[PDB]
């Protein structure tokens, strides 16, 4: 079995190589600079570690 | 005491890694406060005068 005529297919793909960078303060987002929040906040403490 | 001093006790250490590191945000204080959204009637004195 030969082929006799032909194309030049094109093929596209993707490849996710790099997700978004993120960082994230600890106690601005979990506790909005109220201070008795700061005060709940030291007990629990190295979470934000 | 400063950025420095949140980054050693995020590290639990005296010495930690160089490098880019994300300390605790601040905020801009607020300017005042405006109250405006319901007003109330005026007494009468008319029958007074
Ligand atoms: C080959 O394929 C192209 C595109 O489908 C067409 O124009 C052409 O006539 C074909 N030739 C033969 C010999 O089949």
């Amino acid at each position: 079995s030969i082929p006799t005529n032909f194309s030049f297919g094109v093929t596209q793909e993707y490849i996710q190589t790099t997700i978004q960078k993120v960082t994230v303060d600890c106690k601005q987002y979990v506790c909005n600079g109220f201070q008795k929040c700061e005060q709940l906040l030291r007990e629990y403490g190295q979470f934000c570690s | 005491f400063n950025d420095l001093s949140q980054l050693h006790c995020s590290y639990e250490s005296f010495d930690v890694e160089s490098g880019v590191y994300s300390v605790s945000s601040f905020e801009a204080k607020p300017s005042g406060s405006v109250v405006e959204q319901a007003e109330g009637v005026e007494c009468d004195f008319s029958p007074l005068l």
